[PDB]
């Protein structure tokens, strides 16, 4: 649904990191790679937290009801 | 012939036709709402039946299975019969 | 100081990259599963929904609100609600914060956890703030509104232990590491052709003495010198990881041997 | 006050017993949903 | 719902104590005792210290079922050295360990710039 708030394995706050990430790529035109090491996740396992997620709610919202 | 069915909250007359549940959450207008948790073998759907005055004709919750209900829809069929689903969640 | 002996390397709000030497492995790996599972903190452990027109399921909500982050620096002057002598919770045991948000605007509204009040009295001790480390001062994204949609909670943080659920652990990730060169031979490398070809050299390979080619096996070397780094999760500052960490591994070798007296 | 019944469509609250068909104001739709109740939900943030 | 509760993995339940103290049939100045709410944490660290003494015949801990939060602790000692006593000694040599180690980490971290 949404950018889950901790990394599944370790925890470290990745829920405040998503639209940081959707900037770097837009804005600032980086590749995804060296967007996530930019926003300090190097373990591949908080790499693929982000990497990975899908914003399911924008389509939600979408909705009216 | 005169013989419908009510959805409301029976508390026995005449027949004592019930069930093991606890229709304690059911409104007056024998469902549930939102919000309310629900559990065990608890009545979802309260509906009363005169057979030709109370005999229990009332879904209950699966045994296995508990939750919270997410929504209740009151709708009429295509003759015109009501219809009622209850999505629990 | 004579025992343990601290050898820091790097040092800053989230990490501290660290030598530990001169201890048993044990010891090392027992604090590092304290830091982990047992430092106390305070974290939403129950939430009160009034109005959710949100996308979300409330359990999905109150998920997420339980796992943000919240300021446990004076997590010590705040009782364990289970102790506490009160009737369900209070001051004295817990942190009551609300979140009010309304779809008002017509582009989505973003709910963080910046959005969330105190409603109870914090009594001076910092403890409750949500934390934030986002260059943008909104932290940890809840949720999201479009116009119409309204969404009011009141949660009640408690002090946790990550034993109890992951929520309430201070830390994050912990780098664990003892002879980079395999001299203890702790270890039998899997190889195709080289074992040192193919097997990348560690960062704290740098840090030690490389063994000596004819030198025979040294059987009595102990397993000493720990490499490690800790990593905060913010609701408690990196070094109080560790100490608090340290302390709290005190306290438990020290309730045995009150048993041991009132035995 | 109150809102016993709420509309799919419009989300116009509505509130009738029997006789009363099983429509709403202006929208001829005939779903109609029971509307969350006022006993607040408590939850297990774990 | 046939799962325990978490606290039940820290928290003695009622009728419950941190410490049970049998004496050892299968050997003389043996004991095994059955700590309660407790897991490796304690049972590897007092066990790798209970090892340090050398009037200390045998130590081992084990967890019997990692559904619940227990371990065991056996040990033997010398004559005259009374087990209960390599449990005391194991414990404030673990409290001081520690406690240095506490204090050598607080001044490293003063050292510090960041
Ligand atoms: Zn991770
Ligand atoms: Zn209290
Ligand atoms: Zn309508």
């Amino acid at each position: 649904m949404i950018v889950p708030v901790r990394c599944f394995s370790c925890g470290k706050v990745v829920g405040d990191k998503w639209e940081s990430y959707l900037n770097l790529l837009q804005e600032d035109e980086l590749d995804e790679g060296t967007a996530l090491s930019r926003l300090g996740l190097k373990r591949y396992c908080c790499r693929r937290m982000i990497l990975t997620h899908v914003d399911l709610i924008e389509k939600f919202l979408r909705y009216n009801p | 012939m005169s013989i419908t069915e009510t959805f409301e909250k029976p508390q026995r007359t005449n027949t004592l036709r019930m069930k093991h549940g606890t229709y304690d959450k059911l409104d007056d207008d024998g469902l549930i709402a939102p919000g309310v948790r629900v559990s065990g073998e608890d009545v979802i759907i309260g509906k009363t039946t005169p057979i030709s005055s109370k005999r229990d004709a009332s879904t209950p919750l699966r045994s296995t299975e508990n939750g919270i209900v997410d929504q209740v829809l009151v709708t009429t069929n295509q003759d015109g019969l009501k219809f009622v689903k209850v999505r629990v969640r | 100081e004579e025992g343990p002996q601290v050898k820091i390397r790097e040092a800053s709000k989230d990490n501290v990259d660290f030598i530990l030497s001169n201890v048993d492995l044990a010891m090392a790996n027992s604090l590092r599963r304290v830091m982990i599972a047992e430092i106390p903190t305070l974290a939403i452990d129950s939430v009160e929904v009034e109005t959710n027109t949100t996308v979300l399921a409330d359990e999905f909500i109150a998920h997420r609100l339980g796992l943000i982050p919240l300021q446990s620096m004076d997590i010590e002057q705040l009782e364990y609600s289970r102790d506490c002598f009160c009737e369900d919770h209070c001051d004295k045991c817990s942190v009551v914060l609300t979140l009010q948000a309304f779809g008002e605007s017509e582009s989505t509204t973003n709910v963080y956890s910046k959005d969330l009040v105190i409603v109870s009295n914090l009594m001076g001790r910092n403890i409750g703030h949500p934390i934030i480390q986002d260059k943008e001062g909104n932290g940890v994204l809840i949720c999201k509104l479009r116009k119409g949609q309204e969404l009011k909670l009141t949660c009640v943080a408690k002090k946790g232990i990550a034993k109890e659920h992951a929520k309430w652990g201070p830390a994050a990730a912990i780098e664990f590491e003892y002879d980079p060169w395999n001299k203890l031979k702790h270890t039998d490398y899997w190889y195709e052709q080289d074992s040192a070809k193919e097997w990348p050299q560690s960062k704290n390979c740098e840090y030690e003495d490389p063994p000596n080619e004819g030198d025979p096996f040294d059987y009595k070397a102990q397993a000493d010198t720990f490499y490690m780094n800790v990593e905060s999760v913010g609701s408690i500052p990196v070094d109080q990881v560790v100490v608090r960490g340290i302390d709290t591994l005190q306290k438990k070798v020290a309730s045995i041997l009150l048993a041991l007296t009132q035995m | 006050a109150t809102l016993k019944y709420i509309c799919a469509e419009c989300s116009s609250k509505l509130s009738l017993s029997r006789t009363d068909a099983v429509r709403c104001k202006d929208c001829g739709h005939r779903i109609l949903l029971k509307a969350r109740t006022k006993r607040l939900v408590q939850f297990e943030a774990r | 719902m046939n799962a325990p509760d978490r606290f039940e993995l820290f928290l003695l339940g009622e009728g419950e104590s941190k410490l049970k103290i049998d004496p050892d049939t299968k050997a003389p100045n043996a004991v095994v005792i059955t700590f309660e709410k407790e897991d490796h944490t304690l049972g590897n660290l007092i066990r790798a210290e209970l090892l340090n003494d050398r009037k200390v015949l045998f130590a081992a801990y084990k967890v019997e079922h990692p559904f619940f939060a227990r371990f065991k602790l056996r040990i033997q000692t010398t004559e005259g050295y009374d087990p209960k006593d390599a449990l005391k000694n194991a414990c404030n040599s673990i409290i001081n360990k520690l406690g240095a180690l506490k204090t050598n980490f607080e001044t490293e971290w003063n050292l510090q710039t960041l």
